RNA sequence: GUGUAAGUGCACAAGGGAGCUUGACUGCGAGACGGACAUGUCGAGCAGGGACGAAAGUCGGGACUAGUGAUCCGGCACCUCU
RNA sequence: UCAACCAUAGACUCGGCGAAAUUGCACUACGAGUAAAGAUGCUCGUUACGCGCGGCAGGACGAAAAGACCCCGGGACCUUCAC
RNA sequence: UACACGGCCCGUACCCCAAACCAACACAGGUGGUCAGGUAGAGAAUACUAAGGCGUACGAGUGAACUAUGGUUAAGGAACUC
RNA sequence: UUGUGCGCCGAUAAUGUAGCGGGGCUCAAGCACACCGCCGAAGCCGCGGCAGCCAACGUGUUGGCUGGGUAGGGGAGCGUCCUGCAUCCGGUGAAGCCGCCGAGUGAUCGAGUGGUGGAGGGUGUGGGAGUGAGAAUGCAGGCAUGAGUAGCGAUUAGGCAAGUGAGAACCUUGCCCGCCGAAAGACCAAGGGUUCCUGGGCCAGGCCAGUCCGCCCAGGGUGAGUCGGGACCUAAGGCGAGGCCG
RNA sequence: GGGGAUAAGCUCCGUGCGUCGAGAGGGAAACAGCCCAGAUCGCCGGCUAAGGCCCCUAAGCGUGUGCUAAGUGGAAAAGGAU
RNA sequence: CAAACUCCGUGAUAGCUGGUUCUCCCCGAAAUGCAUUUAGGUGCAGCGUCGCAUGUUUCUUGCCGGAGGUAGAGCUACUGGA
RNA sequence: UCCGGCUCUACCUGGCUGGAGGGCAGUGAGAAAAUGUUGUGGUUAGCGGAAAUGGCUUGGGAUGGCCUGCCGUAGACGGUGAGAGCCCGGUACGUGAAAACCCGACGUCUGUCUUGAUGGUGUUCCCGAGUAGCAGCGGGCCCGUGGAAUCUGCUGUGAAUCUGCCGGGACCACCCGGUAAGCCUGAAUACUUCCCAGUGACCGAUAGCGGAUUAGUACCGUGAGGGAAUGGUGAAAAGUACCCCGGGAGGGGAGUGAAAGAGUACCUGAAACCGUGCGCUUACAAUCCGUCAGAGCCCUCGACGUGUCGUGGGGUGAUGGCGUGCCUUUUGAAGAAUGAGCCUGCGAGUCAGGGACAUGUCGCGAGGUUAACCCGGGUGGGGUAGCCGCAGCGAAAGCGAGUCUGAAUAGGGCGUAUCCACACAAGAGUGUGUGGUGUAGUGGUGUGUUCUGGACCCGAAGCGGAGUGAUCUACCCAUGGCCAGGGUGAAGC
RNA sequence: AAGUGUUUAAGGGCGCAUGGUGGAUGCCUUGGCACUGGGAGCCGAUGAAGGACGUAGGAGGCUGCGAUAAGCCUCGGGGAGCUGUCAACCGAGCGUUGAUCCGAGGAUGUCCGAAUGGGGAAACCCGGCACGAGUGAUGUCGUGUCACCAGGCGCUGAAUAUAUAGGCGUCUGGGGGGAACGCGGGGAAGUGAAACAUCUCAGUACCCGUAGGAAGAGAAAACAAAAUGUGAUUCCGUGAGUAGUGG
């Protein structure tokens, strides 16, 4: 039983070069009118996941 | 529990019986039932890197040499005559150790087929020389052909 | 390699039974319930292994009080005078003497009384 | 008294009037605040252009704190992506 | 009211065969108090020679059934303009 | 019609309202058809009897409670009790 | 009048004082204020022992400290079975069983033994595990207690003589008594299949003994052209060539 | 502190609160949660905390100075009383 | 019998209940917040442990710089209330 | 090569079929049927097959202990009175089948064809049709209508035949590549009810198949079906002659045997459990049944006389201090909360994967390692197919110690392993340039965790598929039987 | 006179020695489990798989065997011992010419059982046809043959005129059983999704029809991607949990 990965996550993250996992910013898909650009401005451009949840996710990607 | 034969039914009603609640005539706690964790046919091979085995052989042989349990010989038994008595006389004259290991060129069949009987002596062509036999044997002896071929294989 | 579970279990069965040797009724017969009182009796052993010192010191003190009163003095005064004289003998030896050599006990009580200051109610 | 409750502030105005006009800009963002986490808040300075004021400077939405919705699936426009 | 007597088969004793539920322990009293909040088992004090046999059932929260009721994670069956 | 010939195989014991069948038992249960005496009586009820078979496998002894099956009861007669 | 410390009444429950723990306590053993004392723990100190961490020096000693502990984490081990081995232990007694002794902080150990047992175990160092039981109303087996207690299975019911026999209420024979008698009698079908008879014995079975039995052991026993099932025919219904449909 | 009635062994919060949980020892008779105090092991040694010193039970029926007659001590109020 | 019985999928599935076996040595929790078809489940952060790293950055007190807006107090000071 | 007959007849040129001769091969998937047989190949069963009475000792019994000598191309294995190569079955090795059967060739006999074949210059009805494809409907390919190819098919439809087709992951053009609708064909592979021979860090009777034994039996259920428990005397039966008690059973002697505390209920015989006897305790005693003290009595041992001391013991324990079992789940239980009658056996974090990670630890090191597989009755050697890191950034194009963002030196995000010394800035904490120290991962082995597997163990109400039942009951169908006696008195007459 | 005081055990408890029941423990294996290398991959109308009944000198049971009944022939291997077992025992007996034992071919094979002559509650009833035999004849006896379906052949031919269906009779096949594997027709839920329909569970279990020792698939209307490449099917390890698919 070769360890199943999680195709629902690989479509959402990527492994950095030092072991961290990069995640993309959420809360932008729709209803953008009353979101001001300044709010969105730090909202585009991916970011690494927090050292808190990385533990679970790391167990998720390579599964 | 899945393979034990028979009675795949509830032994008795759930409530009102006053006994323990059971769910199979073959539960692992019942007598004559299955085993909690049934083993299956199985292999125990462990893969050891080629460098692992080569280094182990080098170390074992180095220790044996430091112990002085190696020799050399041009031939062991006279040709066209497998005679355990001749082999025993030769070995008794040569070594006072009961059990020894000998390495020969594969093609020499008389020696092997003659001295194979004894339990304290072993013969191995050096294609099949192995760590366990080397360790078990008190001493080892390398025929000329076997020593030459093995050394050349080492140096090649 | 299935291992049949006979000798190991019997060893500890017998060891517990032996350690329980001499208890009441079935309590020296049934392992399943000898264990109960092996464990208990040894818990009592642990506790009283110190309770005994307290009890024995109590008995010694009682004997000393009796001897002092028979010699016309109260135990606390005997102790006070003895300390004030700076003696280093303890109540075990006190009791053993008091029951063995009344003459020596009398001498000791005289020493204590003499070492006893003049006034006992002095605030100093 | 101060658009919509209460509190906090507010006359050096955050209160009205007018004139003009769009910064309710564009890309970033030193560093922080709060967040278990996703998020959420504040922010000097840097490049183009513009706004008001001669200038000094202020201008990245409303005096602040509520007015909000993750992900998927889909629709629409532009691009030197395949 | 208000039970009385009597003839029957048991209950009783003797001989014969010989069960079951239950069962952590057992050199197993009382009361007031205490306490997981109604104690044979803790505290205090009272009473009590060891042991039986026939009876009576107040307690031993007695025995029987992993509570029906209520609620909580779930089943089956049934109803309907629930999907 | 004189005639001497010729007609299979299988069941046939026993029990069969019961210690033999169906009920786990040598169990106060169930089990279909046939035979149907005498005296009283309408009688196939009931009571006693022949034919015939049974006393169905623990006994012996003890005026207690108390329980069960029964008999009798002064006077009252439903006052108990739903 | 006032401020004061003590007091009194104000004050009734239920199994038995039962609202100092009790006895008892005012000639306080009560209350308030000071003093000296003394008891009082696993607290501390005293003596001996073990272990962890730490520092110094060395090639494991000195000194400072800490050592209760569930869920849980970490470290180090004991023992069982079976593999590898230098190979040994043992009919001059293995394993196993039951004792005794001594030793380790523990799981234990003993080239440690006494009695049974009479054929296999195995030092050391690794290796692999169906590897360690009190619980799960666990499973299977054995044995407990309630206990020599309840029950001995009806409404018909016996006593006795004699016989057999070791034993005789219970069986055989005899006499009387009672009970059924639209059965508790006599035949069958269905069903059961040797329970029928004779002979022998009574461990086991019969809810007791039992010579008896529907026990067991051996033997014997079932005789049909005319009774019954097939040779015959058919109902309900089943099967069904071809056939139809799937 | 909120709620409840300033009732509950009540419920809901805060305590770089404490303790039990996950804590043995002594005291309050008994009593985790109140008081004193952290059980490496052994010792038939000594000093002490809380609480106690007439007997059950170890320790003063102690010292000196006052109060109480109620067994108050050893359950309670408004109020009343030479 | 509110969907017969035997076998099989079947080790159905059980956030639920029970049970979980040899010794010692060291450290030592929480019953919190947030979220949750979530409230008796689960995950994240705090709380423990082991290792590695920074080796005092941590702790206690004294002094210094600080902002409060509670207890209390006050009201011809405001909002109320007399 | 030749001969004849034809394209409705006879006489040059062109297009076919039949016969005499090199082929194609054949028990064949591409022609069909027949024609017959040699391997010391094997199978079915077999033959020989070495070498101590060796001696002594304990020993019942020797294979055992000691001493000699033994043979071995055989020291796998089993048995015989205890451990046997020199005792027997047998082992290497050799040998062998009258007869039959499975696998390998070789001279009777059979077919064909050489009317057929091979190489060279230009113009004019065949090679798989109800098929490909299509509309709708669904199915299988990882592909759930999604933008959906390819395949199959249910219904209606429906093609071209070479400048034909269909595919190249909606779809089209140039070109690029392979022939559908007909057919068959070994080897590699899966399985083992059956047989033989060998092996096991597989079990050793509650294990192991349910079943070492009359077992799928007894027994249960009418059925489908379910489904047991039950091994060992001894080396050999030598299984207890005979005597005695009793009716026998049973038992005690005598004998057998090494042992009868091996006697057929038979090796070992434990614990619960029930007894006998012995020492001590107990009939004024209130209770998790012990522990701490502790006299007395009993016995034991040494110095010492009749019993007293002595670094005294074991057994008992009069009496007194403390003392509320165990596991659970719980905030909390002596608990009157749960579970346990007792004993003995059995019973629960295992196991697989180039699975993933981290920690130990082992080898090599900018390298690390191989899978499957091939060949050594043996783990060796070969096999670099592959995977991880050596470089990351970006979604991607692409760039590359930088890269993304962006119009951007203009810093930010992520890496450049990580640092030391020199200079430039602000000292917005650090950033920006030089010279060196130069990067550490990978594959075992064991371990915790995660992963999918039933995944720590037992347990449900229930859902689904296949079968067995109307011998009770419900209903009904056909054929028979049953209803003592006594009254009431319709219609009708 | 006074007060002081052991002196017994119906039983009980504790130890100690003895035993009794119950059969764990230790040791044993003809038994099982799992494999390796080989063999064989079917058995059946010449009557199978599996059964009833019978069969012995001896009563039952197991094993073998089949009225020719622990068996019979022929050929080859061995011998001085045999007449299987419970079980022994006897009793009868068998052998140097070679009996039994083992192997090869052969015959024998009752009855039920696809059952096949018809029927039927398995191991039991009832017949037709051809040839022989015995009785005064019959009665009676044996032996054989007698199913269905499929495919052919010969004969016949209804509606009817041709012909066909149907009707006969004869040869050759098949019929049932068997552990798994393979193909093919059909084909679900528990469960996971923490519920649940899509989805998953899975084309799995199970049912059914086929053959075989293997099967199936099998000679591109396949891939690939400018290389002037691969070249049937099948099975392994990769490629890879990657491209993708998915409330
Ligand atoms: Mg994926
Ligand atoms: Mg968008
Ligand atoms: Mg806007
Ligand atoms: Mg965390
Ligand atoms: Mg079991
Ligand atoms: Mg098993
Ligand atoms: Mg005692
Ligand atoms: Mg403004
Ligand atoms: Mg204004
Ligand atoms: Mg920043
Ligand atoms: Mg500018
Ligand atoms: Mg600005
Ligand atoms: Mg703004
Ligand atoms: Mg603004
Ligand atoms: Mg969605
Ligand atoms: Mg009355
Ligand atoms: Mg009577
Ligand atoms: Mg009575
Ligand atoms: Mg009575
Ligand atoms: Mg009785
Ligand atoms: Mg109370
Ligand atoms: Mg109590
Ligand atoms: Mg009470
Ligand atoms: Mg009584
Ligand atoms: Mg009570
Ligand atoms: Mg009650
Ligand atoms: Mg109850
Ligand atoms: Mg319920
Ligand atoms: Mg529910
Ligand atoms: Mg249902
Ligand atoms: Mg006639
Ligand atoms: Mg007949
Ligand atoms: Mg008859
Ligand atoms: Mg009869
Ligand atoms: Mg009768
Ligand atoms: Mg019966
Ligand atoms: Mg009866
Ligand atoms: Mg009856
Ligand atoms: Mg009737
Ligand atoms: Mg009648
Ligand atoms: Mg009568
Ligand atoms: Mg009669
Ligand atoms: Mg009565
Ligand atoms: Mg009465
Ligand atoms: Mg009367
Ligand atoms: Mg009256
Ligand atoms: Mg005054
Ligand atoms: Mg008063
Ligand atoms: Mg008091
Ligand atoms: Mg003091
Ligand atoms: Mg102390
Ligand atoms: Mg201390
Ligand atoms: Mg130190
Ligand atoms: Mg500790
Ligand atoms: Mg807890
Ligand atoms: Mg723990
Ligand atoms: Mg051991
Ligand atoms: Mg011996
Ligand atoms: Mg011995
Ligand atoms: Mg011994
Ligand atoms: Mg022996
Ligand atoms: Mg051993
Ligand atoms: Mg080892
Ligand atoms: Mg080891
Ligand atoms: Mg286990
Ligand atoms: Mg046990
Ligand atoms: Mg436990
Ligand atoms: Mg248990
Ligand atoms: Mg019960
Ligand atoms: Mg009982
Ligand atoms: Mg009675
Ligand atoms: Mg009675
Ligand atoms: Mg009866
Ligand atoms: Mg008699
Ligand atoms: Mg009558
Ligand atoms: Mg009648
Ligand atoms: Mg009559
Ligand atoms: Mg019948
Ligand atoms: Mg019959
Ligand atoms: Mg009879
Ligand atoms: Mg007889
Ligand atoms: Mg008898
Ligand atoms: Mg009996
Ligand atoms: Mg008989
Ligand atoms: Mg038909
Ligand atoms: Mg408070
Ligand atoms: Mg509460
Ligand atoms: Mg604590
Ligand atoms: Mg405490
Ligand atoms: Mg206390
Ligand atoms: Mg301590
Ligand atoms: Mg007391
Ligand atoms: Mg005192
Ligand atoms: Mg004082
Ligand atoms: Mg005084
Ligand atoms: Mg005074
Ligand atoms: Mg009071
Ligand atoms: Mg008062
Ligand atoms: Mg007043
Ligand atoms: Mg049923
Ligand atoms: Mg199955
Ligand atoms: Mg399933
Ligand atoms: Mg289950
Ligand atoms: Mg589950
Ligand atoms: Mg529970
Ligand atoms: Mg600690
Ligand atoms: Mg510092
Ligand atoms: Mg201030
Ligand atoms: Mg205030
Ligand atoms: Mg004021
Ligand atoms: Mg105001
Ligand atoms: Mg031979
Ligand atoms: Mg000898
Ligand atoms: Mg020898
Ligand atoms: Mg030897
Ligand atoms: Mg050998
Ligand atoms: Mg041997
Ligand atoms: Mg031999
Ligand atoms: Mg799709
Ligand atoms: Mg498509
Ligand atoms: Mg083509
Ligand atoms: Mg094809
Ligand atoms: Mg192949
Ligand atoms: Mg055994
Ligand atoms: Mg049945
Ligand atoms: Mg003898
Ligand atoms: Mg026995
Ligand atoms: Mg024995
Ligand atoms: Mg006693
Ligand atoms: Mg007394
Ligand atoms: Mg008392
Ligand atoms: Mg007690
Ligand atoms: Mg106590
Ligand atoms: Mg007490
Ligand atoms: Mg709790
Ligand atoms: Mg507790
Ligand atoms: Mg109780
Ligand atoms: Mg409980
Ligand atoms: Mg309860
Ligand atoms: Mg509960
Ligand atoms: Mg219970
Ligand atoms: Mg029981
Ligand atoms: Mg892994
Ligand atoms: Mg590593
Ligand atoms: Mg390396
Ligand atoms: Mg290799
Ligand atoms: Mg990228
Ligand atoms: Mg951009
Ligand atoms: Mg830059
Ligand atoms: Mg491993
Ligand atoms: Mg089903
Ligand atoms: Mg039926
Ligand atoms: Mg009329
Ligand atoms: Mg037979
Ligand atoms: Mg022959
Ligand atoms: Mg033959
Ligand atoms: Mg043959
Ligand atoms: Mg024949
Ligand atoms: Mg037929
Ligand atoms: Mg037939
Ligand atoms: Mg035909
Ligand atoms: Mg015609
Ligand atoms: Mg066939
Ligand atoms: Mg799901
Ligand atoms: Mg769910
Ligand atoms: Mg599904
Ligand atoms: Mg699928
Ligand atoms: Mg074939
Ligand atoms: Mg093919
Ligand atoms: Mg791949």
């Amino acid at each position: 039983p070769k360890a199943k990965t999680h195709s629902g996550a690989s479509k959402r993250f990527r492994r950095t070069g030092t072991g961290k996992i990069v995640r993309q910013k959420a809360n932008r898909r729709h209803l953008l009118e009353h979101k001001p650009t300044k709010r969105t401005r730090r909202l585009d451009g991916r970011t690494t996941v927090s050292a808190a949840d990385n533990s679970r996710i790391n167990k998720l990607l390579n599964g | 529990r899945g393979e034990v034969s028979g009675g795949g039914k509830k032994p008795y009603r759930q409530k009102g019986t006053g006994r323990a609640r059971q769910g199979s005539t073959r539960a692992p706690q019942f007598t004559g039932g299955g085993t909690v964790h049934g083993p299956k046919p199985r292999d125990y091979s462990q893969r050891t890197p080629k460098k692992m085995i080569a280094a182990a052989l080098r170390g074992a042989l180095s220790d044996r040499a430091r112990n002085d349990r190696i020799h050399a010989v041009t031939e062991l038994v006279e040709g066209q005559t497998p005679s355990t008595k001749s082999a025993k006389t030769f070995l008794g004259t040569l070594t006072e150790n009961k059990k020894v290991l000998v390495v020969i060129g594969r093609t020499d069949e008389v020696g092997a087929k003659s001295v194979r009987n004894l339990p304290g002596v072993h013969v191995i062509s050096p294609d099949q020389l192995n760590t366990y036999d080397v360790l078990n044997a008190d001493d080892v002896v390398f025929s000329v052909e076997a020593l030459n071929a093995y050394i050349s294989a080492n140096s090649k | 390699a299935r291992v049949k579970r006979a000798l190991n279990a019997q060893k500890k069965r017998r060891t517990v039974l032996k350690a329980s040797k001499g208890y009441r009724g079935q309590r020296s017969r049934l392992y399943r319930k000898a264990k109960e009182q092996q464990l208990h009796s040894l818990t009592y052993a642990y506790r009283d292994r110190r309770a005994r010192k307290g009890e024995f010191r109590k008995l010694w003190i009682s004997r000393i009080n009796a001897a002092a009163r028979a010699n016309d003095i109260t135990y606390n005064r005997l102790i006070q005078g003895l300390k004030a004289a700076g003696v280093e003998v303890d109540r075990k030896n006190l009791a053993e003497l008091a029951v063995s050599d009344p003459a020596a006990f009398t001498a000791l009580v005289d020493v204590a009384r003499a070492a006893l200051p003049e006034d006992v109610n002095a605030p100093s």
